[PDB]
């Protein structure tokens, strides 16, 4: 009598109707999650979670630094970043035993492009932090900024234009002792410890953006990722959607079906939530250093920067604070670099004890966090120690009756154990447990369920009974791109074509999505049909060639033209796919050369291709 | 939540036309979003949207 | 009017209060609409040539019935009305 | 004022016999319960209470000519099966702003197959979903919901 939606799972299993679950399917309009407390709470975590892992103090930063690596093993379940240089390594050795050559391959392969590189590979990305200007800022401007500095302080050497290149001129200027930056005249000398915090920057509006000198090493680092993952086989990544739908049910079928009856076979579904804590740089440049044995030094040096440079990381933290008298109706803002020396009676409890937390850190207003890493930069190299812990499942090394397998991805995990009895069940998951805390991996006990093979997730792409439900991907954006009325459409068609093939858009939505595109585009461009009864200036002259033309289909939709796309038809060009319904008169007035208008996408050099002013 | 899911008496959305279908798979595609079409077509939900 | 709005009948009818001053044809999705009065892009009539055409589409010739009322008053655009033509 | 003044103030000093409209706004009824009208009444077609007090129309009597009775802005709940028997021949009814809970209450109202008009408002059950169908289910003989018909059209008399 009362609506109830959630009712429908009563005779509808669940995870047909998955995308009831899925309120937003977009970007929501508030971005929560940026700020400062949140960068707080963050190193708060990370450090106490490395409670009992070694104290120091740098020589270079002159910052504390705390070491958890071979640390006392955890004795309850909380999270324990008290990972093993020797399990690491040891599993790292069992999945080479078992994929031999792997990391040979690898290295071999990537030698070439880590020597192939130019330096513009550099300006595709995310935003950078610009040491020169001490902000988030494009990658191209910071690009141009620090090769206009280096030339200034005489460190011309990735004037090559090499990647490799312009990244041992990056060594020599930090080698420097100091350096001058010039605004435009305003002249900032940088000394050592000061132009080397920073380098070592990792800005918070990905949610952390590294500076400069430390992006080439990251993506020669993330390339030997990929390219170990690739041979990979329970890697869940850099794969598209079919074949990230086909692992699932190839690792069910081979886990399932081989066994015998009598044997009982589960499934667990875990997230491994807050995945950076318990992962420390050093971990890193030491499965580094093992998968790179017996290589060429200086290509051990380039991929070892990486890890190296990042086990020193300095975070920012966030823009600041602001602060409002209701009293005196006042509001006023403080800076980060202020926060070190302040009083603490303005701010809550919480915001105080977080506060007391993380004062000895703060060092030339950046907080020093070496334990732990940062969200969405050393990704691959999770989902290999991930991969490694999973192989170091198969019969021959587990030595017990059961046995396990699963997928993991650095964002989420499944795992299907086996057993001959429901005992035997339990050790095995027990047995994967303690393994994967020893090397670090944390499995989230709250956000974890175990259930009979057949029924299961992983990276939202829902599984059951051999069916897979994919709901990885948001819906884009169905408008008018702002280049011109046949750069638009062809973009535009491809988009929802290419969403299409591969993000798993249903044909229908696919078609009310091409419906409100016509309906959005001839709103923009004011190109209306002519049958029509909208009104508009443009609908005069508009009108006009709706009557000369004596195919009405032929018109092209930005002229005015029936729109003839369908889901058979998406990838042929708008203006090829009217040629020859087009009047000849139509043609040849439409794609004159000589015409004045003029002096990536699928598209014809028709002259509805204009540069708007 | 029980009044937006009730039925309104008029079209609240408005739709352009796109080209013919002649493949089967094209024929229940279009079968799909008509039927839901003309079964929101006339929802609360949609005068909220427009609104 | 009889051939533009004599298909429309085709349902077994019910009561109703309504009085339609148009009707939706689905063509393409996109729903096209007809009016009871006048001329609409759906169903267009030239007197001075005497041409249907429907969708730009032609459809045939209209030859005028031994019946007819040349002097105004329409009684089939409005349903329990009658139009008594020009406004006063 | 009370009830059965303001009943002999409409009279007029006439007999309960010639009343065709009774209008009681804004009266009183003791123990929320109706008093005062008694058989006598034989000739109304046009009944009225507003803001009465009445906790149900518990005590209201066979006025077979009642043809357009109005409970409005009151708190009237309970069973309808005394309006059903009392007066069948009720054809416009307003129950708008009273005290119901939902449809099981309302059932009872089917059995007066001469109601062309239901007015409710600011009631329980119209919070229900799809109230105006479910209700149009009910009572088949109703045409005009809360001055509206099955198809959103005003009602002109």
């Amino acid at each position: 009598m009362d609506v109830n939606p959630t009712l429908l799972f009563l005779k509808v299993p669940v995870q047909n109707a998955i995308s009831t679950t899925f309120p937003y399917t977009g970007d929501p309009p508030y971005s929560h999650g940026t700020g400062t407390g949140y960068t707080m709470d963050t190193v708060n975590r990370t450090h106490k979670y490395s409670e009992k892992g070694k104290w120091t103090t740098n020589t270079e930063t002159g910052a504390p630094q705390l070491n958890p690596i071979d640390g006392p093993l955890p004795e309850d379940n909380e999270p324990s970043g008290y990972a093993q240089t020797d399990c690491v390594l040891e599993a790292m050795a069992f999945l080479e035993e078992s994929h031999p050559g792997i990391f040979e391959n690898s290295c071999l392969e990537t030698m070439e492009i880590v020597q192939q590189t130019r330096v513009d590979k550099l300006t595709q990305g995310r935003q950078t932090y610009d040491w020169t200007l001490n902000r988030n800022q494009p990658a191209a401007t910071a690009l141009a900024n620090t090769i206009e500095v280096f030339r200034s302080n005489g460190l011309t050497a990735n004037e090559s234009g090499r990647l490799i290149d312009f990244l041992k001129d990056v060594m020599d200027s930090m080698d420097k002792e100091e350096m001058e930056i010039t605004t435009h005249k305003k002249k900032q000398r940088l000394n050592k410890r000061s132009y080397l915090i920073r380098a070592l920057t990792l800005n918070t509006m990905a949610i952390a953006t590294p500076g400069m000198q430390i992006r080439g090493f990251v993506y020669f680092v993330e390339a030997l990722a990929r390219s170990i993952c690739e041979k990979l086989e329970q890697s869940g990544l850099p794969v598209g959607g079919n074949e990230k739908k086909a692992k699932l049910a190839n690792v069910v079928r081979k886990m399932m079906t081989n066994s015998q009856d009598t044997e009982l076979s589960f499934t667990i579904t875990g997230d491994n939530t807050k995945w950076n804590e318990n992962q420390n740089p050093r971990m890193f440049l030491a499965m580094i250093t093992y998968i790179t044995r017996n290589q060429p030094e200086w290509f051990r040096n380039v991929l070892s920067i990486a890890p190296i440079m990042f086990s020193n990381k300095m975070a920012r933290l966030g823009k600041g604070y602001m602060f409002e008298s209701k009293s005196m109706k006042l509001r006023t803002q403080v800076p980060a670099e202020m926060l070190a020396n302040i009083d603490l009676k303005y701010f809550n409890k919480s915001t105080r004890e977080k506060i007391e937390k993380i004062r000895p850190l703060l060092i030339d207003g950046t907080a020093s966090l070496s334990p732990g890493m940062m969200m969405g930069m050393f990704n691959m190299l999770s989902t290999v120690l991930g991969v490694s812990i999973l192989n170091l499942g198969q019969k021959k090394y587990t030595k017990t009756t059961y046995w396990w397998d699963g997928l993991q991805s650095s964002d989420d995990f499944a795992l299907i154990v086996n057993a001959p009895n429901h005992e035997g069940i339990q050790a095995g998951v027990d047995r994967f447990y303690r393994t994967c805390k020893l090397v670090g991996i944390n499995m989230s006990k709250k956000k974890s369920y175990i259930n009979r093979t057949g029924t299961f997730e992983f990276t939202s792409f829902f599984y059951r009974y051999g069916f897979v439900a994919n709901f990885s991907m948001e819906l884009p954006s169905f408008g008018v791109s702002g280049i011109n009325e046949s750069a638009d459409m062809s973009v535009g068609v491809t988009v929802i074509k290419n969403n299409m093939i591969n993000n798993d858009l249903g044909p229908a939505t696919a078609q009310m999505a091409l419906q409100l595109f016509i309906k959005d585009y001839r709103y923009t461009y004011r190109c209306h049909r002519g049958d029509t009864q909208i009104q508009t200036r443009r609908a005069f002259e508009l009108g006009k060639l709706w009557e000369q033309t004596r195919s009405k289909a032929g018109l092209l939709v930005s002229d005015g033209g029936p729109n003839l796309y369908n889901i058979r038809n998406l990838h042929i060009p708008e203006v090829c796919l009217k040629w020859e319904l087009m009047d000849e008169d139509y043609q040849g007035r439409l794609c004159n050369p000589m015409n004045p208008f003029v002096s990536e996408y699928d598209a014809v050099a028709t002259t509805h291709s204009w540069i708007p002013k | 939540f029980n009044k937006a899911c009730e039925l309104t008496d008029s079209s609240w959305v408005e739709l352009d036309e796109i080209g013919e279908d002649v493949a089967p798979i094209e024929h229940i595609a279009s079968m799909r979003r008509n039927y839901f079409t003309a079964e929101v077509s006339h929802c609360r939900a949609t005068e909220y949207i427009m609104k | 009017q009889i051939i533009k709005l004599l298909p429309f009948a085709a349902a077994p009818p019910e009561q109703s209060r309504m009085q339609f001053s148009s009707l939706t044809v689905n063509v393409r999705g996109s729903g096209m609409r007809i009016v009871v009065r006048g001329n609409s892009p759906v169903f267009n009539y030239n007197k001075a040539t005497k041409r249907l055409t429907v969708l730009g589409k032609d459809a045939g010739a209209l030859m005028e019935d031994p019946d007819e009322g040349t002097a105004g008053v329409e009684s089939a655009v409005l349903r329990g009305f009658l139009i008594l033509g020009k406004e006063n | 004022m009370e009830m059965g003044r303001r009943i002999h103030l409409e009279l007029r000093n006439r007999t309960p016999s010639d009343v065709k409209e009774l209008v009681l706004d804004n009266s009183r009824s003791n123990e929320g319960k109706l008093e005062g009208l008694t058989d006598e009444f034989e000739e109304l077609e046009f009944l009225s209470t507003i803001n009465v007090g009445l906790t149900s129309i518990a005590n209201l009597p066979k006025l077979n000519k009642l043809k357009k009775l109005e409970l409005s802005d009151n708190r009237v709940s309970g069973g309808l099966e005394v309006l059903a028997e009392k007066c069948p021949n009720l054809t416009h009814l307003n129950l708008s702003g009273n005290k119901i809970k939902d449809l099981s209450t309302i059932e009872p109202l089917k059995k007066l197959e001469n109601l062309k008009s239901l007015d409710l408002f600011n009631c329980e059950v119209t919070n229900l979903n799809d109230y105006r169908e479910n209700v149009f289910k009910l009572l088949p003989q109703l045409t005009y919901l809360d001055g509206y018909d099955r198809d959103d059209k005003e009602a002109p008399d």
